[PDB]
């Protein structure tokens, strides 16, 4: 019951970026904050996925040596990321349906020939694309910070506009999901494949007046 | 010859003739020849051609995924055993990876399944040959297979009855193809699909097939109408 939290991602002009927390925890027990959950998938992916680590250590293995496999095995390109993807949720999809199921959300990244690809698959096979993903409380934290920059930016974002709104949002999931901690990565996905930063927090602010003792006190 | 009635037997020279027959099989089918250009791959075959006004078809020619096709030569039933497993194999991965199967990968296949009837008793080779055509993102492929299990990329290539005449004809062209037209292409297959009749035949649209696989174009088999254009 290893899990993890949230994932975020966002298209730049230029590439893909996904973040996430190192941490993986077990129930309410923040277990290991050192796990690095992104993961590379062949030449121009990566994958992250939020709920069952287990599960989504098996499936990224699973997907991870049919890439390689195939393009070993034969001489072939190696598979784009809309393939990679297709085979994962189709891998997904298939163990819901022997009732063995993935018990994870994830994100997917890649670019190939500066087409970009972002897509999300949650446990049942549901999947879809789009410009900003997000996965756990992402979903319900993020993703509205997300699609706002978005819709302010129609010609899409820059690299720096969108790791300063996506810096904006680890901060946010940090202070209101639970099972976070300051401790983030962020894969970028760029025609030249994919790199994982080094981890790194966001600065936080607890200092607002409102949270003095004296106001919050329940009795005067 | 004591050695020529299982599959499982090598001769003492280290033959396999059970395999050597069934490529007889396949030296024995109606001539098909392929060729590829740049960005275009054309299968040509003879069909049979009527007996007066009384015709006869049978399906030599194939599809197999939009981007794939072959045409085959032999025992026609195992032609559509091949063609049903293709297929098969095609549709499991377009499901899958959501793609086309690259050819590089198909053909590997094609003889993976070949090499399975060649080795223990009560399976028999395959007794057809195929062209595959087909184009992915590494370009247009051209493969021969034959009951062996060998499976050869080609450039230009014919098989079938008479089509070493075909092959000495693409012989002497095929080193052009690369920079040909689509027409060029199809014409030099059918002059080389024509190096293959009997004497004073001559090809028509009622005794040829062409497909042609390639660049934004699916794999099509060419029927009455756009055959014509190409015929004379």
């Amino acid at each position: 019951m290893a899990s993890g939290g949230s994932v975020i991602a966002i298209k730049y002009k230029g590439g893909v970026l996904m973040a996430a927390d190192t941490l993986l925890s077990y129930g309410s027990l923040a277990k290991w904050p050192n796990i690095p959950r992104i993961r590379l998938l062949g030449s121009h992916s990566a994958v992250c996925a939020t709920g069952s680590y287990a599960d989504f250590q098996m499936m990224a293995k699973q997907v991870e040596d049919n890439i390689e496999r195939q393009k070993m095995y034969h001489n072939v390109d190696e598979l784009s990321p809309s393939e990679v993807f297709s085979y994962l949720h189709r891998s997904i999809y298939q163990k819901r349906c022997d009732f063995d199921p993935c018990l994870c959300q994830m994100v997917f990244i890649g670019v190939r020939d500066g087409e970009t690809f972002l897509a999300g698959v949650d446990d049942v096979g549901t999947r879809w694309e789009d410009d900003c993903i997000a996965t756990g409380y992402g979903a319900y934290i993020a993703l509205p910070l997300l699609r706002q920059a978005l819709e302010k930016n129609p010609d899409g974002l820059s690299r720096g506009e969108a790791m300063r709104i996506l810096t904006d949002c680890l901060r946010v999931l940090f202070y209101r999901e639970c099972r976070a901690i300051n401790k983030f990565q962020v894969a970028d996905a760029a025609s030249d494949g994919v790199r994982i930063s080094e981890p790194f927090d966001v600065e936080t602010h607890w200092e607002y007046e409102g949270y003095c003792f004296e106001k919050t006190a329940i009795i005067r | 010859n004591e050695y020529d009635s299982d599959i499982t037997t090598w001769s003492p020279t280290g033959r396999l003739f059970q395999i050597e027959y069934a490529n007889e099989a396949v030296n024995n089918g109606s001539a098909t020849v392929g060729v590829k250009g740049k960005n275009f791959v054309v299968l040509a075959a003879l069909k049979r051609s009527p007996v007066a006004e009384l015709s006869s078809y049978q399906e030599k020619v194939f599809e197999i995924d939009e981007h794939v096709g072959m045409s085959i030569s032999g025992l026609v039933a195992d032609g559509r055993v091949l063609a049903r497993y293709l297929r098969t194999e095609c549709m499991n991965y377009r499901y899958m990876y959501s793609n086309g199967m690259p050819m590089n990968q198909m053909a590997d296949m094609i003889g993976e399944k070949h090499q399975r009837h060649i080795q223990c008793s009560g399976k028999r080779p395959f007794g057809v040959g195929l062209l595959l055509a087909g184009y992915d993102r590494q370009g247009p492929h051209l493969y021969q297979t034959v009951p062996s299990g060998d499976v050869y990329d080609y450039k230009a290539t014919a098989m079938g009855v008479r089509s070493q005449a075909s092959r000495t004809y693409l012989e002497r062209h095929f080193e052009h193809f690369s920079d040909c037209t689509l027409d060029e292409l199809v014409t030099h297959a059918l002059k080389a699909l024509a190096s293959a009749t009997s004497e004073g035949i001559e090809l028509n649209v009622k005794n040829t097939t062409i497909a042609i696989v390639g660049k934004d174009t699916p794999f099509t088999i060419f029927e009455e109408e756009s055959a014509r254009k190409y015929l004379d």
